[PDB]
């Protein structure tokens, strides 16, 4: 009702008068383009407005209108192997529309197709009690995802009406008898993505998620509903980590977000995606993913939006019993937006520049993800992993962005530029990098595979440590001066990096590795330790153990390739290994 | 009344009477109450800062009322056994507390000269600290961590073995969390639970996306519970904080939004105010029965021993416990490394009477020989190992099984103090008795 | 339609502050006419009220305030682009300069253009052969990538340029790149390198281009790239031209990006480059690529040097995360007689996978690649072991390294600056120096290859 009118317009900022029944958070349309924009600041009449597109051509003079409503999410069927930007709008409808291949402005377009007929299936009898979170039906959107409709937060009643059939997410397909009087249900529901999603209560994530990296699943363990950072300098492999999650993961559904970075790699996705097969189930990855795309030259405050769109959309399909992954790359963008908006209103400025309330920020990102019980009578219980790519400056990981994450995630993927100029990939520094879910995990593994798995990792990252140690002492002398207990043990810590942590990506085989054979493989590169370190007890040279295992060590550096039907050929080097010392 | 709506922050007209950190209420256009904290008051407006947050306050239509009083708790003996919140709320779905009296989170100045020598001994259950670096009634003694490094454990294993022998008259633990994650606030409040020392203790639970507000009144409130039961209820207090590092970030949140220029490395310039403020309201009192002992835990940005936040605490401290990564990534646990660390007061409770008349000297032949084993190693590595001093050989044996089975007990291994001391022995029984720093008179512990 | 203002408040360097305005826009393109009649342009940076700030492309010297009124022209500024483009030379504003007839335009086109959708994008599969093996084989460019040059003050990134547009073609039946030169804040011996090699070639014929020299302003620097690639996506999108772009020095748009966000007294980021400095050079990198249903695409090399050679650098480090790859030069090499001077090591191609292979280049084509990367760092390794330690300490295996990384810099990748070498012969070239390598350490490649080749 009341139209506001334009006094500032300074990059993605605007500012408007007579706007005194405006709200904070709520979305406004904003000068005669009427782009996408939200109230940050209220001073009197006057609001200050945050814009999702560009302000060029807009001056002061010029209309502004309120919606009364937050920056939201259509939620429900159609949302699926589809591909929105920052502010959840449909890219390749948009294309349609506007007749276009390019992005316009001031086009307003639904989120979902409110047009396309989907089989609605009544599952719970007329007469039911029913609140928050309950399922009253379900529609198959794809092989993979089972889309269950659920009643929406702030309604209660019995149900009266319910059946089957073919509808659009705009007929009302349901009728519950609440205290207001009558309501009608559809297949889509809205949210605030600013607003987390409200659950029973929140769960330990203690089972671990199956990455099929080695370096990952073994040393730096990543739990489901955990949260881990790759924080790196460019060309270390932070899209390749989210790529190879994104498209090996253990969880149901995968959500990722391209914040801030190229446009290729968001179309690379959507064309490789639908020839790859899902781990789980056996269909395509894309009927499992949620693509969401704001560009590095797409507008700048449309990062921040693109972030909270993701979440909200892992935590809807969360309500639901889903295991989520979200990815997000990276939140060093979405602090920029944070950096650029911060000076536009001429704030404090923290550390380079980025708002002092920047950790309070990601910490509310991340609170959101974990395992957790959903609303509703069955207490279904689902979870989100947030696995974040963090973009230091030169490689700086003391800049404010990771150092504030490493405060509230528990997983730290730290990537190496020399181990990347080495074609050592990925370039996860072993030394410096962590995980909280190690030990927990541990237990869990040593459970599911029966062996003494934890005894394993913790020896292994002994003897790397160990190395780091040794290789102080190598920089000053030769190779002819560390005792044969000495060069026992760096001959051992080079096999568990080119044999085990070195994982090529782009290898047909390589690009997954089973837990089942990541046990064997690790295995048999620790018994060359043990029983090379009995043969030096009792004599034996360590030259004398180096010529005469050459064959050996062949079978275990190419055993990263056996195929995983075939694990009994890595096993079996165990024995040889023994026995091949055994032959002296 | 409401003037400006900036972020978090507000704008309210028509202040008067208005005091400083004063809590104020706010009663939206749809009917929903928040409360709020002054920030900066004038004669015509005040900066608050909402609890809730200030997404969908309609500037028009909402009213604020204010309360005239501050943040305030509600002391009782029936804290002990509770959880509460970083605000002093009910978090564990128990009964409301019926208070004995209000009082203000930011508590009374200790009188330099108003203080005790520290007496007692404070069995923490693990031999790196009860015997190299005891901890005595009354200490403030801190843990310096690192990002990834097992603090969580180690405060959870303080907090759940510390006792004190043999006098059990009155002893509790008060536990702070600051700003953490709900994973390891979750892990605290159910290993309380599950070992039963929940019993003994009260909770103040803060977490990380809860307003800096919220994580800056926590140490206030846990420590103004503990100095209740202390002073008005002669309590044998021991404090866990955890992390410290948050509180300090949450400051220059505030300080930004009263638009303060940051001091050194970011940080308000009055932060060495604020720590002392917390951590010396500690020690035994002169007429007092309870007393309140400190463990503050922080992480040291970067493993940075010369950052703001380790180096303020050390001036303020007497001694810390330092957590390495070295260690940690050995599997040592905990992971302690006694050369850094430090107590001020160790000799304050230990000799005879307490613990054990052996317990001053081992502590000097375990740390003497630690460090010369230690550098024995050394040499063993660039050296060929082979012809090194066969007295020396047995000194890197020996540093070696102080680290794997003295100092890596576990983190669910309770060790007593005798036991501590008894292991002792069996380590300095590797060298022969020409090698020792203790006295003849200590061949009755061989 | 729209009038002139006589109500400027203040000259401070590059700014204008204008009051008493109505109807003026954000980044609305101006016009100053001075009271010597001379006209300078410039764009609205910041509007509020009556006021507005804008930058003056051509600077605020000898102006008089009094006697000085300033037009708004009621639009951004815009490129007149035209298939006439093609065989013409323009200054840093887009306006001849090579004293030839006025373009008459088919359009205008805001310079800041439009960012492609995602979705509509077509994603980079044609090798280019540029004839450069350390490109071709280990930093491979494909059409419509951006793929960069980190330089130095010194170091023959002219050149280097230079050969690759002498010589890149696909190897299908197109063998015609459309050549859009910016010249940006460089030296006139470095903008005659570019003009004498692309007049003795004929490529001049067949370019377009864009030069703003050093004694030209450095504001214009900022809107130089724009207009260059506005252009480049003309020809491309709607001419079917298959564009290539070639930018420098990027440095010096940076610096004047610089001078404008010191001048407004904003809030510095690292080394006071602007906060929005990834975001600002992301609007000028990402225009490249390919689009569904269209032939033709803009295929970008941007050219920087690294400041005191420091890849860490704000410029070339948030460039290196907005490009797609980048090819080093360094001053060991150059030094060493290497030509090009490309170190390999922290080079990079993030589109040479799908770019190869086999039915593209040869089968061996990533094997290769991997196998004397490994190799070549494990030698560099064993050099710098040899400079600190004595040849002694240097084992039998250390050796044979040490002198493979030193044969692959003198034979590899030193080629020279006017030779084309086939994607064949560079591989078949990789093989041979492998060969001086144990069969036992080639442990990136499978038998399968390593039986049928060398
Ligand atoms: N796990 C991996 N396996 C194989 N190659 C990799 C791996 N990680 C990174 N790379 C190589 O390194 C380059 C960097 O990839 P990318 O993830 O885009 O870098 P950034 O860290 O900037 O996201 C890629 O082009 C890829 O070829
Ligand atoms: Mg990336």
């Amino acid at each position: 009702m009341q139209i506001g009118k334009i006094i500032k317009v300074s990059g993605p900022l605007v500012m408007a008068e007579n706007m005194s029944e405006a709200c904070i958070q709520d979305m406004c349309l904003v000068g005669d383009l009427g782009v996408i924009g939200e109230i940050i600041e209220m001073r009197q009449d006057v609001a200050s407005i945050q814009v999702y597109e560009e302000t060029s051509g807009i001056g002061p003079g010029e209309p502004v209108r309120s919606t009364g409503e937050a920056l939201s999410v259509e939620l429900g069927p159609g949302i699926i192997s589809q591909m929105f930007d920052g502010i959840q709008r449909p890219l390749d409808t948009f294309m349609e529309v506007t007749q276009s291949n390019f992005l316009g402005r001031g086009v307003q377009l639904p989120a979902l197709d409110h047009e396309k007929q989907w089989w609605f299936e009544a599952t719970i009898e007329e007469g039911t009690e029913v609140s928050a979170g309950d399922i009253i039906g379900y529609v198959d959107e794809t092989k993979i995802i089972q889309h269950k409709i659920m009643v929406p937060n702030g309604i209660k009643g019995t149900v009266q009406k319910i059946e089957s059939g073919s509808f659009t997410i705009d007929d009302p397909i349901c009728v519950i008898e609440t205290e207001q009087g009558l309501k009608e249900l559809t297949m889509m529901q809205k949210w605030p993505v600013r607003r987390g999603r409200p659950i029973k209560q929140k769960l330990n994530p203690d089972v671990p998620m199956i990455t099929g990296q080695r370096v990952i699943d073994t040393f730096f363990p990543v739990t489901k509903g955990g949260a881990a950072a790759v924080p790196g300098p460019f060309g270390a492999g932070k899209t390749v980590v989210q790529h190879q999650i994104a498209k090996w993961s253990d969880v149901d559904l995968v959500v990722y977000v391209g914040c801030g970075e190229r446009g290729n790699e968001m179309t690379d996705v959507v064309n490789e995606f639908p020839e790859l097969i899902d781990p789980n189930t056996g269909e395509s990855l894309m009927e499992r993913t949620v693509l969401i795309a704001n560009t590095s030259n797409m507008p700048v405050a449309a990062r921040e939006a693109s972030i909270y769109t993701g979440i909200t959309i892992a935590e809807y399909f969360r309500d639901m019993g889903y295991d989520v992954a979200i990815m997000a790359d990276s939140t060093s963008r979405w602090a920029e937006a944070l950096r650029e908006m911060s000076g536009r209103l001429e704030e404090m400025p923290g550390d380079e520049g980025y708002p002092a309330y920047l950790g309070s920020r990601l910490a509310e990102y991340y609170e959101r993800s974990g395992r957790v019980i959903a609303l509703g009578s069955d207490q279904r219980e689902g979870s989100i992993t947030a696995i974040s790519a963090v973009s230091p400056s030169g490689g700086d990981i003391s800049e404010p962005v990771t150092q504030n994450t490493l405060r509230v995630v528990k997983v730290f993927w730290g990537l190496d530029s020399s181990l990347a100029q080495k074609r050592h990939f990925p370039s996860i520094n072993w030394i410096q990098s962590y995980s909280l879910y190690s030990t927990e995990v541990g237990r869990y593994m040593d459970q599911i595979l029966q062996q003494d798995w934890s005894d394993m990792v913790t020896e292994g990252m002994r003897i790397l440590q160990e190395e780091e140690q040794l290789n102080e002492i190598v920089r000053l002398v030769g190779i002819d001066s560390l005792s044969d207990n000495d060069r026992l043990t760096l001959e051992v810590a080079k096999s568990i990096r080119e044999d085990y942590l070195q994982q090529n990506a782009f290898d047909d085989v390589d690009t997954f590795t089973s837990r089942e054979k990541q046990f064997n493989m690790l295995k048999v590169i620790l018994t060359f330790g043990k029983e090379a370190r009995k043969a030096l007890s009792l004599g034996a040279y360590f030259n004398e153990i180096m010529e005469g295992t050459v064959a050996v060590r062949e079978r275990i550096s190419r055993s990263k390739y056996i195929p995983e039907e075939e694990l009994a050929k890595i096993s079996s080097i165990n024995e040889e290994i023994k026995e091949t010392i055994q032959l002296i | 009344t409401i003037k400006e709506v900036v972020g978090p922050l507000m704008a309210v007209e028509k202040v008067s009477g208005v005091k400083y950190e004063e809590l104020i209420e706010v009663r939206m256009q749809n009917g929903e109450i928040r409360r709020g904290q002054v920030l900066e008051v004038q004669e015509d407006k005040a900066m608050v800062q909402i609890f809730e947050g200030t997404s969908g306050i309609c500037l028009k239509n909402s009213s604020v009322r204010f309360l005239g009083h501050p943040l305030q708790l509600g002391v009782s003996e029936d804290m002990i056994g509770r959880v509460f919140d970083g605000l002093g709320r009910p978090k564990d779905n128990g009964p409301e507390i019926l208070p004995e009296k209000y009082l203000d989170i930011n508590g009374e100045v200790i009188n330099p000269i108003a203080r005790d020598y520290p007496d007692e001994f404070i069995q923490t259950g693990i031999s790196a600290i009860d015997h190299l670096n005891t901890l005595v009634r009354g200490q403030k003694l801190p843990v310096f961590s690192g990002s990834g490094l097992p603090h969580k454990e180690l405060a959870a294993q303080i907090a759940r073995q510390a006792t004190v022998l043999d006098s059990s008259d009155d002893f509790a633990v008060v536990f702070a969390a600051i700003g953490i994650t709900f994973e390891e606030a979750e892990f605290f409040m159910e290993d309380f639970r599950q070992t039963g020392a929940i019993d003994r203790s009260v909770m103040f639970m803060n977490l990380a996306n809860d307003p800096a507000i919220e994580r800056i009144a926590t140490p206030r409130m846990a420590l103004t519970a503990a100095e209740y039961l202390a002073y008005e209820k002669g309590m044998h207090v021991l404090v866990i904080m955890t992390d410290m590092t948050n509180y300090a970030e949450a400051l220059r949140e505030i300080s930004a939004a009263r638009r303060e220029v940051p001091g050194r490395r970011g940080y308000p310039g009055y932060l060495y105010t604020n720590l002392a403020t917390l951590f010396e309201r500690a020690g035994r009192i002169r007429g007092l029965k309870g007393s309140v002992t400190q463990i503050p835990i922080l992480t040291m940005p970067e493993d940075d021993k010369t950052h703001p936040i380790p180096d303020l605490t050390g001036y303020i401290t007497e001694g810390q416990i330092i957590l390495t990564r070295e260690l940690y990534k050995s599997g040592i646990q905990p992971p302690i490394d006694v050369l850094p660390s430090l107590s001020r007061l160790k000799d304050k409770g230990t000799g005879a009477g307490k613990t054990r008349e052996d317990h001053a000297a081992t502590m000097n032949q375990l740390f003497a020989a630690y460090a010369q084993g230690k550098q024995a190693k050394e040499l063993a590595v660039v050296l060929g190992e082979s012809a090194l001093s066969d007295i020396d050989k047995i000194y890197a044996k020996f540093a070696e099984r102080f680290e794997n089975e003295y100092v890596n007990q576990g983190f669910y291994t309770n060790r007593t103090i005798t036991e501590t001391l008894d292991l002792g022995w069996e380590l300095l029984a590797m060298l022969p008795r020409t090698e020792l720093k203790r006295i003849k008179d200590d061949l009755l512990d061989k």
